[PDB]
């Protein structure tokens, strides 16, 4: 239309960066919670159709041995953020044989968001803003943590954030259910509950993703016996 | 059925048939039920202390608990603020001893049963 | 079967009876408007065809002398003619004013009766008459902006003393916007419905005229009866229609209509006071307005029909549900998720088409599974001939 | 050099170019791809097939690699840039890692490659959906679809096109592990789908297969009208 994509609304809102704020609230619901015992990150896969292959949903992402992310809204824009998040990791490890802060993964993702525009803009550079919310959980110098960024690229750590769909209800629930000094088991079985009750579909091990990044170990993507253990309670 | 055989006998105004409908179901709620419309009506009973659940029996055909039961609706519906007569002649959108009256009367009649009043 | 003998010849009886009983009594004509013959006073209409005399309307141009106990005034009878005339003995001097209109009689033309002002029949038609059956409970979801509209347009008209007392004066002007399908004429709907005052609904297009100047006299007229009234509430739904901006493209676009906008707002905030009437406007398109139109005295409050969220979403699907012959555990939460920016009209629409997915199948009651198939139809694949995606860059 | 954001997030969310690709998409023939033991089928839809048209040039399904092999749905000459594409990076990845393409690896560049179209300025997105089959180094069948937005999934079964959703239901109630025991049972199931929607037969099926350890075979008109005949034939003894 008329409008540019870097235009602002008279109340100061970047209407392009709205739009794609927007574009969230139609994706599949992601939990993420911090614990001192790790990073408990959860999704549901939306299945749309028995042929479809629950394997190939894959919306919880390995960015590096100690950071994960869980991706809503809209998929494919996700691909160019996780695939720049997991290039520049091992680029810190490339430079500085370390492995990079959880906070600093999610600031180069960040400035990813905002680089779009229509003139005197690079060939490659983008044209709308990614249409996606992030959620790296991981574990580093500051023990577990969690942050989310969504396509504004404001990024922000939080205790237990919810994106997605059902992000208002679930968040609701989160602050009901979350308090600081809780394990990991109870955060994963919390998230569990919280997913299952805002699913159109019913909660089984198989239209679900759920992974944890805790404390020494590394990132782990629970399989379907591990997911029926859980399910099996609630 | 105990309740429309006692609507059916009220009908008839036939009190003898009234007690006897009325006694002769061993339901204690049907019973509560069928006082209920006794107390409605207008029709009362005088029970035997033998007969089980006399009291709130001959409380319901006596409309003892109207008065509750209405002010429970009216606060259920939020009504009950009260009115004043004013509000329903609404002389402001109009372009004494008997006016006042009147004005008793109207402050009576869409007050009533309610308890309060402005006035 | 055995009765149907006894039944026809009843019947017929009382057929022939009825026509018989309409013979004595009345019951005819309704061709030349007569009244059915139980409210014919006869004889009190030959008393008033002998002494109440017919009365030629006038109006009144200038008064001579009027300090004098011989004032002259100069009537104008409509195309008749002009005379000058004097009042008749039971008419007050006071009671007689230049450029009023007056009854006069057919002899010496005295003027007998002053006359209330000429009103356009199609601006009296404009009255609401019978209030709608929308209430401010079949609207969900828009809780902030049902107040700000009620403490402005219903509040001051039903308890003014709460403002007379503090010197506030109350703001007497709500602009509704939105995309279509937010509420915005459910919600006049539902003011019509609960006011007392003398409500007017306008249409912008019914101000649109043949003729030049005649959509302002229209208005005009339109605010000269809303006087009338000790409170009185105009309506104006779709006024993008005549309330677009002032432009200049050379040729006359849209003078006359730009004409009309003007006096509506001079009309609204001008040299006289506009006195106790309340406006009310609701438009789609509220950018295309003019930035008189829109300026705090014609319209004060300027309340956003913004897509419901969540719970205002929720909230609408339970209010047009209410009746449904839904299952036992609809997930009227869930559906309110599955369409994320969606009007209410859409939420009704896929209430009903729930409905009508129970009805094909020939079902008495509609599970979760038709919502679903219904939230399909209508959300998603109805969505390319949606509103709202264009709309929201309008408001 | 062309710098403008085609494709640009409506107000409500959604990115309406990409919608209007895959309504694009919904206005092509019906493609189908079945996945079963030890073959994966695609059978197409001829849509109209004209007796002066040489039914070599226009094929919907296309060998993108020895093991790979993809039907699409949607305008034809993007499909044939979307092809060419990916047979070049199938090329590239076997000059570089030495060993052919997995299907996941060409259907993640083709879904990569449309989801760039769809952010990149002065580019309308790709108007077509594709259903990539083949077999992985272990043997293993695979059929993905993807569409113009840029996301693939994994199917057991799926179709593309105009009768996607007819034949899609029609796959969700006789897709089993009985009707994919052998390689006609699974050629039988792909023409019956394609049957659902196709209104002729068997002259409006073009269905090519794809065995272990073997390459893209396209079936002849009178194996397909055979196999037409074998179904017609079945369908009496269950009456
Ligand atoms: N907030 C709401 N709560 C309940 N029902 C609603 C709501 N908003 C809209 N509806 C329903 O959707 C219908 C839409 O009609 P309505 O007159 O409200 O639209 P509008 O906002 O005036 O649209 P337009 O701008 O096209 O004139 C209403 O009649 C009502 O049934
Ligand atoms: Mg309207």
């Amino acid at each position: 239309y008329d409008r540019g994509v870097n235009t602002f609304s008279p109340e100061g809102r970047l209407f392009q960066v709205e739009y794609a704020i927007e574009a969230i609230k139609l994706g599949s619901t992601a939990i993420g919670i911090q614990t001192s015992e790790g990073v408990c990150l959860a999704v549901e896969k939306r299945i749309t159709s028995p042929l479809m292959e629950p394997s190939s949903i894959e919306k919880i992402v390995e960015i590096d041995a100690h950071i994960g992310c869980a991706m809503s809204g809209l998929i494919a824009d996700a691909k160019t953020l996780i695939d720049k998040a997991r290039v520049e990791t091992q680029n810190h490890w490339f430079t500085y044989n370390e492995t990079m802060t959880v906070e600093s993964v999610t600031q180069a993702v960040s400035n990813l968001a905002l680089q779009f525009g229509e003139e005197d803009a690079d060939p490659g550079a983008m044209s709308r803003p990614f249409g996606v919310a992030l959620l790296f959980g991981g574990v580093d110098e500051k023990g577990p943590q969690l942050f989310h960024m969504d396509p504004s690229g404001t990024f922000v750590q939080c205790d237990a954030r919810a994106i997605g769909s059902a992000s208002e209800g679930a968040q609701s629930s989160l602050q009901e259910v979350y308090h600081k000094s809780m394990t990991l088991k109870e955060a994963i079985k919390s998230s569990l509950i919280i997913l299952k009750q805002v699913m159109e579909e019913k909660l089984n091990a198989t239209n679900i993703e759920l992974a944890t990044v805790q404390p020494g170990q590394n990132f782990h993507m629970f399989t379907k016996e591990e997911l029926e253990e859980v399910i099996k309670d609630i | 059925r105990f309740p429309e055989a006692l609507r059916l006998a009220l009908m008839l105004n036939d009190m003898e048939l009234v007690e006897d409908i009325f006694t002769s179901c061993k339901d204690v709620v049907v019973q509560k039920q069928m006082a209920f419309m006794l107390g409605r009506h207008g029709v009362f009973l005088e029970l035997s202390e033998d007969v089980e659940e006399y009291e709130d029996l001959t409380e319901i055909m006596s409309n003892v608990q109207l008065n509750s039961n209405f002010l429970a609706l009216a606060r259920e519906l939020d009504i009950m603020e009260p009115k004043v007569p004013d509000d329903i002649y609404k002389t402001h959108l109009e372009n004494s001893a008997r006016m006042n009256l009147a004005s008793s009367f109207v402050n009576g009649f869409v007050n009533a049963a309610f308890g309060q009043d402005k006035l | 079967s055995t009765y149907s003998r006894q039944i026809k010849q009843v019947e017929d009886d009382i057929q022939q009876l009825l026509k018989k009983i309409n013979e004595l009594t009345g019951i005819k004509e309704s061709d030349t408007g007569l009244a059915p013959p139980a409210l014919w006073d006869l004889a009190a209409d030959k008393q008033t065809l002998q002494s109440e005399q017919p009365l030629q309307v006038a109006r009144c141009t200038k008064i001579i002398n009027a300090d004098s106990e011989d004032p002259k005034y100069i009537i104008n009878v409509k195309q008749f003619a002009k005379f000058v005339v004097d009042l008749s003995d039971q008419v007050a001097p006071t009671d007689i004013e230049e450029g009023m209109r007056v009854g006069v009689d057919r002899n010496k033309y005295q003027i007998h009766i002053p006359l209330p002002p000429k009103i356009d029949p199609t601006v009296t038609m404009m009255q609401v008459e019978e209030k709608p059956d929308v209430t401010y409970s079949d609207v969900g979801g828009c809780k902030e902006q049902i107040e700000k509209l009620r403490e402005v347009v219903e509040t001051p008209l039903l308890h003014p003393e709460r403002f007379v007392n503090l010197g506030i004066e109350p703001p007497k002007g709500v602009l509704l916007f939105g995309p279509p399908g937010t509420g915005k004429t459910l919600c006049a709907r539902a003011v019509a419905n609960r006011t007392d005052a003398c409500f007017i609904r306008v249409i912008g297009s019914e101000l649109v005229q043949k003729y030049v100047g005649e959509g302002a006299r229209m208005v005009r007229e339109l605010f000269e009866m809303a006087r009338t009234k000790k409170a009185c509430l105009i309506f104006f739904d779709e006024i993008d229609a005549i309330g677009g901006a002032r432009f200049d493209d050379g040729a006359g676009g849209d003078n006359e209509v730009q004409r009309t906008m003007l006096e509506l707002i001079n009309q609204l905030d001008g040299f006289d006071p506009r006195g106790n009437i309340k406006v009310l406007m609701a438009t789609n398109r509220p950018d295309t307005l003019d930035p008189a139109l829109m300026r705090p005295g014609r319209l004060d409050r300027k309340i956003e029909f913004s897509l419901p969220d969540l719970e205002g979403r929720t909230h609408i699907f339970k209010i047009h549900a209410r009746s449904m012959s839904v299952e036992r555990d609809i997930r009227f939460e869930l559906l309110a998720r599955l369409c994320p920016n969606s009007t209410g009209a859409e939420i009704r629409s896929v209430c009903t088409e729930a409905g009508m997915f129970a009805i094909r199948a020939r079902r008495k009651i509609a599970t979760e599974k038709d919502f679903l198939e219904a939230v399909n139809k209508v959300i998603k694949s109805y969505a390319k001939f949606s509103a709202t995606p264009r709309y929201m860059t309008y408001n | 050099s062309y710098d403008r954001a085609i494709t640009v997030f409506s107000p409500d969310g959604h990115l309406f170019q990409v919608e209007y690709a895959q309504e694009a998409v919904k206005k092509g023939s019906t493609a189908v791809g079945v996945r079963g033991r030890d073959i994966v089928v695609l059978g197409v839809e001829k849509k109209s097939v004209a007796k002066l048209q040489d039914e070599r040039t226009v094929r919907k399904i296309c060998a993108l690699d020895d093991n790979v092999c993809m039907a699409f749905a949607g305008l034809t000459a993007d499909a044939r840039i979307v092809i060419n594409r990916a047979r070049v990076e199938c090329q590239s990845h076997r000059l570089t890692v030495e060993d052919p393409v997995t299907v996941e690896y060409i259907t993640r560049y083709i879904a990569s490659l449309k989801q760039r179209y769809t952010q990149s300025n002065g580019r309308r997105p790709f108007g077509i959906s594709a259903l990539i089959v083949g077999f992985d180094f272990d043997g293993t069948p695979r059929l993905y679809q993807t569409d113009p937005s840029g996301t693939y999934h994994a199917w057991k079964a799926n179709a593309i096109g105009r009768g996607a959703k007819s034949v899609r239901e029609f796959l969700e109630k006789n897709y089993t592990d009985e009707a994919i025991e052998t390689d006609d049972l699974t050629i039988k199931l792909v023409i019956k789908a394609l049957l659902e929607v196709v209104q002729s037969g068997g002259k409006n099926i073009e269905l090519a297969v794809m065995r272990r350890d073997q390459s893209l075979k396209i079936l002849n008109p009178e194996e397909i009208e055979k196999y037409v005949a074998e179904i017609e034939k079945e369908k009496e003894e269950n009456e």
